[PDB]
């Protein structure tokens, strides 16, 4: 009874408690989300406040039993991520002032408005307007206008307060012993006391620097192509030897490449393979889809739905008037409840993500034997990349054909391959820079590498330097520009779509050679072989229980 | 000829908590095994002792029926030699079991929108319970070794707990309604027990 016995009693409580508190916040979010009224809101908000509260109040009694004398390792993790005081840290003026920037921020991005210069009673807000023109238009001038502006007008209002958010948050993070918010933010990679398995938090800085210096050179050829296209549609704006103008480049940041097809196309007589009509010849509804993903999971091992999935669910827009949310997501309730939202039509696209959701729902019932706080990837970028490999496998030409929508004899070509591909690296590839970049700039923000009268200097310099492209209108310290993304000012960490990039394929080249696969890897198809779907579930039913390093060891090697 | 009134403990729109389980013996009469065998699906009807077959020309003293509900995953626990929450705290069979088992599904019944809280079950106690022991104390249970003198808060705790029961759950967290006969042959001569054809 000396330390450790009391910890397990109360986790046991603990998990009792807090399982069934969740299952009520839960379910009141999903009966607000799929059905929008007014007494809903409260009711959910209701929920939500009473589980906040009860995890406050078991955070603080956590604390009276020390992490140092825990041998179980289960129980230290469990212990150690309901101690950790995160806010409230800071006094409540301070905490305050935070939260109340926060939303400041926030509201400032999402009803930030900029209108014509020659018709002022024509103000454009960002998502149904600017970031139109920003990836529909042709027009140098219209495109440069846009950008600047929308950097001139709500990027200058939020530099006073990220430089407050800064500082808070930098308190914060070092009453917490960690030296900074940064370095809080890479806490969640670290592990410790597994002997083989470490992992530093400072070591992820060498990883994804040690990573990036192999992607360069085929970095350098898209950009090149890219840039060659680009020469014919703007011409007497690109230079061939310099960067790129950062407002030419498909959305309002740049971050994905992927709008730039239509002009970057190599073979544009060859139209890629698109199943739409031929499933609505043959009569496909919203339940065939889901029926022929579930079928697919099956075929490799893994198991049905819970037939509380097929009553549950709304998989179809609700008609007349039941205003929800129709955003596609994998709920898990709790206790034995999956679910999924999506307001499904017949296309292509809606096919590959029911497989990326059912692929959520199946790493969720993988682990749902584990304790309460386990539940979860093994980091934050793991359950993504389980999602991905699965529209991945689903949206090949041999897949596509086995099912029944391609011609049973469908000669493919090599064009096609490569129109396929280099749509594939316009979306996964034009994006390792721009994170890495963005990522690296804020981690030596939090750090003090970098003066406060030295941000934009020292943004533009590693975009032209990293990234590759160049602003078209100098920039000064009354800007900021990164704040004028949503992860930036919204306070989310961007690693994530770094590391979920590489992991993906990884998982992807394990699955293939437990599937004997003979060709290019981009011609992979799980289905139909258990080995993969083997090695898949040994590590999707850990959870957080072992360190991510072994985790993806099991599959990996 | 009086038959046994299996009718009731199978029939009884309230059944009891694990913690405190019900338990009816059954005297000296006629025992028809050949209503509930024919009856149900019956998602689970173990016997171990005699074969499930054989009711109706074997004979035994004094029947008892113990009735409660449970989850779905721990009807598993229900059986000589397991450990877990409710072997271990809420009812315990003997290794030498001659009864059996039999439950099914009730999620129709016990569960309702909104919580059904009216059934408990203990997960915390100081050592094991014996073979067929009932506890229904409701003491403070003491994990430290500080005396918590009847007040709860910390390192003394509540030792009964709820199932949430809701009809929006998987099985395996649902109800499920658990009935074990056990036999028993001490010295009797002639006993209750199964009908003969004429
Ligand atoms: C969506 O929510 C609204 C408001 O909660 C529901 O509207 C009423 O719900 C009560 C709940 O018992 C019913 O008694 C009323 O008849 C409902 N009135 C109307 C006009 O709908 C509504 O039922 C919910 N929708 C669904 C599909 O459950
Ligand atoms: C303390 O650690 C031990 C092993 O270090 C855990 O023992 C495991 O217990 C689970 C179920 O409780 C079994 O499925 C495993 O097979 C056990 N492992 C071994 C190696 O015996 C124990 O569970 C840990 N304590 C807690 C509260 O989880
Ligand atoms: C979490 O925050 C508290 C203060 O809010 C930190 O201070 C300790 O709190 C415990 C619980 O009341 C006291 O017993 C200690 O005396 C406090 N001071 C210490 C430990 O120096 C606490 O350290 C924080 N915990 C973590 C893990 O950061
Ligand atoms: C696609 O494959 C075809 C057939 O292999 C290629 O056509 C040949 O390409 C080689 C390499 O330049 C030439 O030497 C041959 O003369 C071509 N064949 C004919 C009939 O002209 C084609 O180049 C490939 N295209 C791509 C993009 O890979
Ligand atoms: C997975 O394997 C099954 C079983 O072989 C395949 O289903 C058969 O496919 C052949 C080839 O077209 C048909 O002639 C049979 O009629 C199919 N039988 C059934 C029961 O479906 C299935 O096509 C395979 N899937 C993949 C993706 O390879
Ligand atoms: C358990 O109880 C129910 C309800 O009391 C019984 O259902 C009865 O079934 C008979 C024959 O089908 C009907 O005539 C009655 O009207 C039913 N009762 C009600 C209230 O509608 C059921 O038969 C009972 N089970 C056993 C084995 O006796
Ligand atoms: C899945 O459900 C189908 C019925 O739709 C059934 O035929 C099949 O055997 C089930 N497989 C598993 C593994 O549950
Ligand atoms: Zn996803």
């Amino acid at each position: 009874s000396t330390i450790e016995e009391q910890a397990k009693t109360f986790l046991d409580k603990f998990n009792h408690e807090a399982e069934d508190l969740f299952y009520q916040s839960s379910l009141a979010s999903w009966n607000y989300n799929t059905n929008i009224t007014e007494e809903n809101v409260q009711n959910m908000n209701n929920a939500g406040d009473k589980w906040s509260a009860f995890l406050k109040e078991q955070s603080t009694l956590a604390q009276m039993y020390p992490l140092q004398e825990i041998q179980n390792l289960t129980v230290k993790l469990q212990l150690q991520a309901l101690q950790q005081n995160g806010s409230s840290v800071l006094s409540e003026d301070k905490s305050k002032r935070l939260n109340t920037i926060l939303n400041t921020m926030s509201t400032i991005y999402s009803t930030g408005k900029v209108c014509n210069p020659d018709n002022p009673q024509e103000c454009l807000l960002l998502e149904p307007g600017l970031n139109e023109i920003m990836a529909n238009s042709l027009d140098y001038n219209e495109r440069l206008w846009a950008w600047e502006s929308w950097r001139s007008e709500v990027g200058k209002q939020l530099r006073p307060l990220y430089e407050e958010y800064v500082v808070l948050k930098n308190e914060m993070a070092r009453a917490n012993h960690y030296e900074d918010y940064g370095d809080y933010w890479r806490g969640d990679y670290e592990v410790n006391g597994v002997d083989g398995y470490d992992y530093s938090r400072g070591q992820l800085i060498e990883d994804v620097e040690h990573t990036f210096e192999e992607i360069k050179p085929l970095y350098e050829h898209l950009h090149a192509y890219v840039r060659a296209k680009l020469m014919n549609a703007y011409p007497s704006y690109i230079s061939p030897i310099g960067c790129l103008p950062a407002h030419l480049l498909g959305d309002m940041w740049g971050r994905f490449w992927t709008n730039l097809y239509s002009l970057t196309v190599p073979f544009g007589q060859k139209p890629n393979i698109d199943v739409t009509d031929a499933m609505v010849d043959q009569a496909w509804d919203a339940q065939r889809i889901f029926k022929e993903a579930e079928k697919f999971f099956v075929s490799v091992g893994l198991p049905n739905m819970t037939q509380g999935f097929w009553e549950n669910s709304m998989l179809t827009d609700p008609g007349n008037v039941q205003k929800a949310v129709c955003h596609p997501t994998a709920w898990d309730l709790g206790k034995g409840d999956f679910r999924i939202l999506m307001c499904t039509k017949v296309t292509m696209d809606d096919f590959l993500t029911a497989h990326h959701e059912m692929g959520h729902i199946q790493y969720d019932m993988a682990y749902a034997a584990q304790p309460f706080l386990l539940r979860n990837g093994a980091n934050e970028g793991f359950h993504e990349a389980v999602g991905e490999i699965m529209s991945l496998s689903a949206a090949t030409p041999k897949h596509l054909k086995s099912i029944g929508l391609l011609s049973p004899d469908f000669q493919e070509d090599n064009e096609t391959e490569i129109n396929f591909l280099l749509k594939q690296a316009l979306t996964i590839v034009g994006t390792l820079p721009f994170t890495y970049m963005l990522e690296k700039w804020r981690w030596m923000v939090f750090k003090g590498e970098i003066p406060k009268d030295q941000w934009m200097k020292k943004w533009w310099e590693m975009k032209r330097e990293i990234v590759g492209v160049v602003e078209p209108v100098p920039h000064d310290e009354t800007y900021c520009d990164p704040a004028s993304l949503f992860h930036v000012s919204n306070d989310y960490s961007f690693i994530r779509y770094y590391t979920r990039t590489l992991y993906q394929f990884q998982f992807q080249e394990a699955l293939c050679q437990a599937a004997k696969h003979e060709g290019p890897l981009h011609k992979c198809d799980i289905s139909n072989s258990t080995e993969a779907g083997q090695k898949l579930f040994n590590m999707l039913r850990l959870g957080k229980s072992e360190p991510w390093t072994l985790a993806l060891e099991n599959v990996v090697g | 000829t009086n038959l046994c009134p299996f009718d009731e403990v199978f029939n009884a729109t309230r059944f009891a908590s694990v913690y405190a389980w019900n338990r009816k013996r059954i005297s000296n009469c006629v025992a028809d095994y050949s209503v509930l065998y024919n009856f149900a699906p019956f998602f689970a009807f173990k016997c171990y002792g005699v074969s499930p077959t054989k009711l109706n020309d074997l004979c035994f003293t004094n029947v008892y029926a113990d009735s409660f509900v449970i989850r779905g995953n721990e009807v598993s626990q229900i059986a000589p030699g397991q450990t877990g929450n409710i072997a271990d705290y809420n009812y315990k069979l003997p290794d030498d079991f001659t009864g059996c088992v039999i439950a099914w599904n009730s999620n129709k019944l016990d569960s309702k929108v909104g919580g059904n809280y009216n059934y408990l079950y203990r997960l915390f106690r100081k050592s094991n319970l014996k073979p067929f022991e009932r506890d229904i104390s409701t003491e403070i249970y003491q994990a430290g070794n500080k005396p918590c003198n009847g007040v709860a808060g910390f390192n003394c705790y509540f030792p009964l707990r709820s199932y949430g029961f809701r009809p929006t759950y998987g099985v395996g967290h649902q109800p499920y309604r658990v009935v074990v006969l056990s036999f028993e042959l001490l010295h009797a001569p002639a006993t209750v027990c199964g009908p003969k054809k004429s």
